[PDB]
RNA sequence: UUUUUUUUUUUU
RNA sequence: GCGGUAAUUCCAGCUCCAAUAGCGUAAUUUAAGUUGUUGCAGUUAAAAAGCUCGUAGUUGGACUUUGGGAUGUCCCGUUACUUUGAAGAAAUUAGAGUGCUCAAAGCAAGCCUACGCUCUGUAUACAUUAGCAUGGGAUAACAUUAUAGGAUUUCGGUCCUAUUUCGGGAUCGGAGUAAUGAUUAACAGGGACAGUCGGGGGCAUUCGUAUUUCAUAGUCAGAGGUGAAAUUCUUGGAUUUAUGAAAGACGAACAACUGCGAAAGCAUUUGCCAAGGAUGUUUUCAUUAAUCAAGAACGAAAGUUGGGGGCUCGAAGACGAUCAGAUACCGUCCUAGUCUCAACCAUAAACGAUGCCGACCAGGGAUCGGCGGAUGUUGCUAGGACUCCGCCGGCACCUUAUGAGAAAUCAAAGUUUUUGGGUUCCGGGGGGAGUAUGGUCGCAAGGCUGAAACUUAAAGGAAUUGAC
RNA sequence: GUAGGAUAGUGGCCUACCAUGGUGGUGACGGGUGACGGAGAAUUAGGGUUCGAUUCCGGAGAGGGAGCCUGAGAAACGGCUA
């Protein structure tokens, strides 16, 4: 069954990516999804999505740059210390120059950098780049 | 449709139309309910277009309309206007 | 597919634990035979000749290689042992004291000697090799 | 290796067919698998068509055709010709002869 | 996809964007609760109830004109079932599959879709002793099965 | 659609 | 791999090479992404249990406070996890200083020769899990919710206690206050309903030709079988012809790159009995779910025990041929069996040699079931048949690579070093071996579980050229 | 669990009476270990794999068991008793 809406999405968003789409969609919605989007379009990975109400979970279309080589989830979503960041954007990014690993932290669903910034450590969602 | 010759938040209405009920960008049934009048008789009844029971008229008791595997079949005598 | 659930540490640990006997090398190791084998575990063993044994060489070789049947001393298992060396067989006599050491192979027969997993290394506490290059000579007693 | 998709039979979303008995050799062979001819030939060779019309006892008669499902084995129909083996992209090709 | 089949099928009902009732009907929401509650105490399942309600007094969603489900206000007079209507089903399948069985001992078709469907009887059953819709001590037993209905 | 068994060891 | 009379490979001489006061030989690490959590495999290389159910275990859809004004600050139940701190023997490890002549070390030591000085130095870091304290409240887990016996203000009756009427309790009622208290209904799942569909299952019940045998009648010399024959049957009439009867199997043609079923499997009619998918639904419940050790249901053929049947074919057996032999292939006759009932057996190349659930992912034409729309005919009785356009579900097929792959090939065997959706099983060079032993099931045959000693450099997969 | 005895003292440590409890696929119980545990050692992308008799810490033993005197301290063994 549907164990990772996340993980859906992401995977929608790469292979529509991958094909080349302006457009993908993604079914069923989530705030978690959201804050994923967010962070990306913060970063200039992706265009504008909307959320569309059916009276249900939502759902989302979200435009695409074209500047996404590969966005993932992982799981099971790890815990990951302040110190163990290094090692997780070593195994997971392809450099230390750009890439993203997305946290959720008790300050909020944000990137590895600004998880530095703030000393708040986690557990990982997934990456991007 | 090639997929960027569309936009999928104002897909023309036909495509939605066509599309299957929950496949739509927002879900949508495709029965609606309809005012049934006996040929004879003034009363006037609420009847479901995919209805599943024989609705009879109270006045004059006859069947509207006999359930199928869709929508409802309605007596020959009987005709039926669009409620909604 | 893999087990991948956060609480499923248990699983994880236990299918390696199964699987590891798979391994013949994990196994050998593991299983607790090596003390039922001649040497019991050690780099070599003494015994004593019973016999000098020609084993012809397996194919496409044609060659009579000299071997020495011994008796292991600390368990009184009988191996064939391989003797190095043109004419050293000449040094071994029957109820002659040798150390005998693996053949290279961990408990394997090599090149083209069947069947054989050992080599003489000393006769009589002087080794083959002094004894072949004359540097030493075999005790007459 | 495989070389055949089909695996050599016409058996799709079903467990198990019934078999035929070749109609030369009476071996047994899935339906679905066996080689199967229809034939519809005159009774009447067209050599002897002529001879047997001029000996008709009435004033017209329409000969009558005689009618034979052929059941064949892979090894019978190989054998007696009704199939021949065909190159790896000729064996593909499954419109019937012209 | 199914439990207890491959069937993949996805037909189902669409309910509409609109939640509230249309400006045709005019009932009234305590008329309706008293149609329901009539329709129940003639011996009608909340299915059938909302059933007939579609199909000939022209609601197409009881909640919209009053705003809660038709069990809610079953229960709300005192008229739910001792058990729920859908293991009710559950439990008189079984019990016409083994009435069947009992004449049919070569029939292991039947055996096999009794075993189905009383695996399905007791994960509900579970599932409803969970959530305190049936005592503690109810038990579904095939013996004595259908004196339960 | 009668019948048709066999070819020392290594190496080129 | 060298050595079979021209040996860079053995025994030697010469020369040369590597390391060097060292070097050779005989458990364990790396290399090993060949144990794979990071991070391997399971179509054909070794490999997914025959099929389904199912408890432990693992996993599990969405939804509840956001924003601006400003300026860390003001306005509108239990845990996991993370941050910080304490504490946490030395030695060892990392590491600061220091010319034991250098170095491995050691914890020394330096200026100047002052009857001395540098308060000389003898730092610092690291430290799984578990425990202690602290800040955070995103992601998660467990518990709770509506028969109000709920929250709160006041007051009436009842039951007991203390500091100098009173305070503190512990119960029973009246009134008031309030927005009085229930997220949605997942292209999750279950259940109800409607018209259907199907060679799904069981019981009973019609039919069909053919085969064998028998009965009646006709005719006369061969019939059968083979590559060729013979065994065999035949004037006591074989074979062949017509009619009829009995018995037991088997359900042709229709019949398909079609259907149903969890698989095994399922094809003559009609009735009865329960069961089922898909479709349709503005019906219902509301997470009830996915997958699964243990444990269960079914499970071709053959086989077992005992009845009934016993047409056909036919293991075993017996003959006739062929042959050097022929315990065979070919022919002739046949026991068990083949069919059914009751009870066992539980294995098949039980195959798609390819677990299940979920998401995404190119195009096209066919076809089965259901449904929606349009349209014109029918030797028919609004319907059915046909035509066209669509949606859902299913068995498949064709083209293609922007994909994968060792390729063969695969539109799932794709979305994998840019490696992580959930979950079960299961392989680790070839043999020994599915063997020994123990256990367990079985009447038996055997099934399930299942080693080792020892042996060995390949065995093996796909594809290419040649030869045959 | 109650009441006692014993102990330097808690405690089924032992006695009398009472109750039927306690552990277990989150693997009890049983078996093997060529098993003393740790600080640590080898190898080092990371994760890991293998080793740890031996000088520091803790435990145990003095040929195998058992009992005990002296003493603040021992079930001591370069103490005694069988
Ligand atoms: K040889
Ligand atoms: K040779
Ligand atoms: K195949
Ligand atoms: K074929
Ligand atoms: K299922
Ligand atoms: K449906
Ligand atoms: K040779
Ligand atoms: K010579
Ligand atoms: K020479
Ligand atoms: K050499
Ligand atoms: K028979
Ligand atoms: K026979
Ligand atoms: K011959
Ligand atoms: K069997
Ligand atoms: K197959
Ligand atoms: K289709
Ligand atoms: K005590
Ligand atoms: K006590
Ligand atoms: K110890
Ligand atoms: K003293
Ligand atoms: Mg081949
Ligand atoms: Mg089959
Ligand atoms: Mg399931
Ligand atoms: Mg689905
Ligand atoms: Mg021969
Ligand atoms: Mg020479
Ligand atoms: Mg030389
Ligand atoms: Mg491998
Ligand atoms: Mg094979
Ligand atoms: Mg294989
Ligand atoms: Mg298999
Ligand atoms: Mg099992
Ligand atoms: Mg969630
Ligand atoms: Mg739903
Ligand atoms: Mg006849
Ligand atoms: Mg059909
Ligand atoms: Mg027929
Ligand atoms: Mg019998
Ligand atoms: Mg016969
Ligand atoms: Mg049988
Ligand atoms: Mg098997
Ligand atoms: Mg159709
Ligand atoms: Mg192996
Ligand atoms: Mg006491
Ligand atoms: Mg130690
Ligand atoms: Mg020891
Ligand atoms: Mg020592
Ligand atoms: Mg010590
Ligand atoms: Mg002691
Ligand atoms: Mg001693
Ligand atoms: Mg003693
Ligand atoms: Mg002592
Ligand atoms: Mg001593
Ligand atoms: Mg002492
Ligand atoms: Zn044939």
């Amino acid at each position: 069954v549907r164990v990772s809406v996340l993980n859906d999405a992401l995977k929608s968003m790469y292979n529509a990516e991958k094909r080349g789409k302006r457009q993908v969609m993604i079914r069923p919605s989530s705030k978690v999804i959201i804050k994923f989007l967010i962070v990306m379009q913060k970063h200039g990975y992706i265009g504008e999505f909307e959320y569309v109400d059916d009276h249900r979970s939502g759902k989302i279309v979200v435009e695409l740059n074209g500047r996404l080589n590969k966005c993932g989830v992982i799981s099971p979503r790890f815990d990951v210390g302040v110190k163990e960041i290094e090692g997780w954007t070593a195994r997971l990014l392809p450099s230390r120059q750009f890439g993203y690993i997305v946290l959720t932290t008790s300050a909020g669903i944000m990137d590895h950098e600004e998880a530095r910034r703030k000393n708040v450590g986690g557990k990982v969602l997934g990456f991007f780049y | 449709t090639l997929p960027n010759d569309v936009d999928l938040l104002n897909p023309p209405a036909e495509l939605e139309k066509r599309k299957h009920k929950l496949k739509r960008l927002v879900q949508s049934p495709n029965s609606f309910f309809m005012d049934v009048k006996c040929q004879g008789c003034f009363n006037i009844t609420t009847v479901f277009s995919h209805s599943q029971t024989v609705v009879v008229c109270g006045n004059c008791q006859t069947v509207l309309c006999q359930p199928t595997g869709g929508r409802a079949r309605l007596t020959e005598g009987c005709s039926f206007r669009r409620k909604g | 597919g893999k087990t991948r659930g956060m609480g499923a540490g248990r699983k994880l640990k236990s299918h390696r634990r199964r699987q590891r006997w798979a391994d013949k090398s994990y196994k050998k190791s593991h299983l607790g035979n090596e003390w039922k084998k001649p040497f019991a575990g050690s780099s070599h063993a003494k015994g004593i000749v019973l016999e000098k044994i020609g084993i012809e060489a397996k194919q496409p070789n044609s060659a009579i290689r000299k071997c020495a049947r011994v008796q292991l001393i600390k368990n009184g298992k009988k191996i064939a042992a391989f003797v190095p060396n043109d004419g050293c067989l000449n040094y071994i006599e029957e109820n002659d004291e040798v150390l005998i050491a693996g053949f290279g192979r961990k408990g394997h027969a090599v090149g083209d000697i069947p069947g054989v997993r050992f080599k003489v290394v000393k006769v009589s506490g002087v080794s083959l090799l002094a004894l072949f290059k004359e540097k030493k000579e075999k005790p007459r007693s | 290796t495989f070389k055949r998709r089909n695996g050599g039979r016409n058996k799709h979303g079903r467990g198990h067919t019934k078999f035929i008995r070749c109609s030369n050799c009476g071996k047994c062979c899935p339906k679905d698998k066996a080689i199967k001819r229809f034939l519809v030939r005159n009774i009447v060779e067209q050599a002897a068509v002529r001879d047997v019309q001029e000996a008709c006892a009435f004033e017209t008669y329409t000969l009558p055709k005689l009618y034979l499902k052929m059941q064949y084995c892979v090894s019978c129909a190989i054998h007696s010709k009704v199939v021949r083996v065909r190159s790896v992209t000729d064996r593909r090709v499954r419109e019937p002869p012209q | 996809g199914r439990m207890h089949s491959r069937g993949k099928g996805i037909s189902a009902s669409a309910l509409p964007y609109k939640r509230t009732p249309p400006s045709w009907l005019k009932i009234s929401a305590p008329d309706v609760e008293d149609n329901i509650c009539k329709f129940a105490k003639k011996g009608l399942t909340p299915s059938q109830i909302g059933v007939i309600l579609r199909d000939s007094h022209g609601i197409a969603q009881v909640k919209s004109v009053t705003g809660s489900k038709i069990l809610r206000i079953l229960k709300a007079h005192g008229l739910a079932p001792e058990i729920p209507e859908d293991l009710y089903h559950l439990i008189k399948k079984a019990v016409a599959i083994r009435k069947h069985l009992e004449r049919n001992r070569k029939d292991k078709d039947s055996k096999f879709r009794l075993i189905l469907v009383e695996s399905r009887i007791h994960r509900l059953a579970r599932y409803y002793k969970k959530t305190k819709k049936l005592p503690p001590v109810w038990k579904y037993e095939s013996t004595t099965a259908s004196t339960l209905v």
